[PDB]
């Protein structure tokens, strides 16, 4: 398959990260081969962690929301800016009917006064 | 206690697993069989729903009623140069031979190159004002995020041409001499 | 019989609009400094309301 | 019959009014801010942009199929009508 192709390359990329987990979750749950020990320990963080994360997230967050619904805002304006316009004349001329899911009209002179079968 | 405090966050992250390889499994099938017909809304909704549901999932598994993510130990303990069976009896066949370098491979605690400058990003926009104006931005955000979920909880809460009193009286009318004298 | 067509012009070149109205509310809201909050709020409520009269 | 035609298309009119709402709804349901509690806050504003992006793409996506169902009763209403039909045959 030469198109996405890296789009495939890309999902075993969290593929295989993923399976890792799985991997070292279920020898972590299995009792042998595996050292159990709580170390309680903290990491010190220089800068507000929640507070500091908080100036990018949301505001990255915000933006990309806006610009994704630029994204398809535009999208439509031009797509919209013929089809019914003839669809008007059969309608007048002639005659029209719906059976189905396709449109249809008959010729014989019923509409006249023509006794044919 | 504590063991399974681990083990009933770390059983629902693993059977993520099995949510997610249903996913991969069956687009891995799917775009090679059915790389025509393309319909970009039926892809856009799958990529949707695993954003939506795995994202979420894995985090409310991970940062809650979960073991503090600095407190536990990854430890590798056996590893040998030929193939090891116990682990492609868990992978079901994923990550083979099981070499002496793959163990070491398997902890790629390492980020992507481009975290590296993503970081030094992280050191540069702090040469200029930090945390000193983007923090009273952040607040007044928040309160106006406030404001706004303030306006949804405020903004989320014929005639009769026939008449048969009138038709029974007319049928009524004519019947006999009432109404004309 | 161009009256009904007129009726789904209205349905259609309204959403333009609708686009615009969404745009001048996200970019009064993004300002920092919003004197005309009542133009603000009277856009977010034309654009809820007006999606119902469509 | 016609009336089970005329209550499809109100499900899908009555669906098509429900889908904008749920889209509109589950935007600012996230954006609410709340303490972390072992959280190890690095994967979670990426979690909820990557999310937020979709959901806008719904609204976009529910605005298409707007256009698209509204034209799929178009031509519904386009071959049954009385503005001039008895009208302009005489003409």
């Amino acid at each position: 398959l030469w198109p996405w192709d890296s789009v495939r390359n890309n999902l075993r990329s969290a593929l295989t990260e993923m399976c890792v987990l799985y991997d070292v979750l279920s020898i972590v749950r299995d009792k042998k081969f595996m050292t159990l020990d709580p170390v309680s320990q903290d990491a010190l963080p220089p800068k507000q962690n929640p507070q500091t994360l908080q100036l990018i997230s949301k505001k990255k967050s915000l933006a990309g929301a806006a610009q994704i619904l630029l994204k398809g805002a535009e999208r439509l304006t031009k797509s919209v800016t013929d089809f019914n316009s003839e669809l008007l004349r059969l309608r007048q001329h002639w005659k029209l009917r719906k059976v189905g899911d396709k449109i249809l009209g008959d010729l014989s002179y019923r509409s006249a006064g023509s006794l044919f079968p | 206690r504590e063991e399974k405090q681990l083990e009933a966050s770390l059983d629902a992250l693993l059977s993520q697993v099995a949510d997610l390889k249903n996913s991969l499994g069956s687009f891995i099938c799917k775009l090679e069989n059915e790389y025509g017909r393309l319909t970009w809304p039926s892809v856009l909704d799958s990529f949707a729903l695993l954003s939506g549901q795995l994202n979420t999932l894995n985090k409310v598994l991970k940062h809650e009623k979960t073991p503090l993510f600095r407190n536990q130990v990854i430890i590798p303990l056996v590893l040998s140069p030929d193939r090891d069976e116990d682990l492609m009896r868990q992978t079901e066949g994923r990550v083979p031979v099981f070499s002496h370098e793959v163990v070491p491979d398997h902890l790629r605690t390492k980020p992507d190159p481009e975290v590296e400058e993503q970081e030094k990003q992280l050191t540069t926009d702090a040469a200029r004002i930090g945390a000193d104006a983007a923090q009273k931005q952040i607040q007044s955000l928040n309160k106006m995020c406030s404001n706004l979920l303030e306006k949804i909880s405020k903004e989320e809460r014929n005639k009769q041409t026939f008449n048969p009193t009138d038709t029974n009286a007319l049928v009524a009318a004519v019947a006999f001499g009432k109404g004309l004298s | 019989l161009a009256n009904e067509r007129l009726r789904a012009l209205e349905d259609i070149e309204r959403e333009i609009g609708a686009i615009l109205q969404n745009a001048g509310t996200v970019i009064l809201e993004l300002s920092k400094e919003k004197t005309n909050e009542r133009l603000l709020d009277r856009q977010a409520a034309a654009f809820t309301a007006s999606v119902q009269h469509v | 019959s016609k009336e089970t035609l005329l209550q499809s298309y109100n499900k899908r009119l009555k669906d098509d009014i429900k889908s904008i709402m749920d889209n509109f709804t589950e935007i600012i349901k996230t954006a609410k801010i709340e303490d972390e509690t072992q959280v190890s806050r690095a994967t979670q504003g990426e979690q909820d942009n990557y999310e937020m992006h979709v959901r806008a793409a719904n609204i976009v996506r529910a605005g298409e199929s707007l256009m698209k169902l509204v034209s799929d009763l178009k031509q519904f209403l386009i071959l049954n009508d009385f503005p001039s039909v008895n009208e302009a045959i005489d003409q």
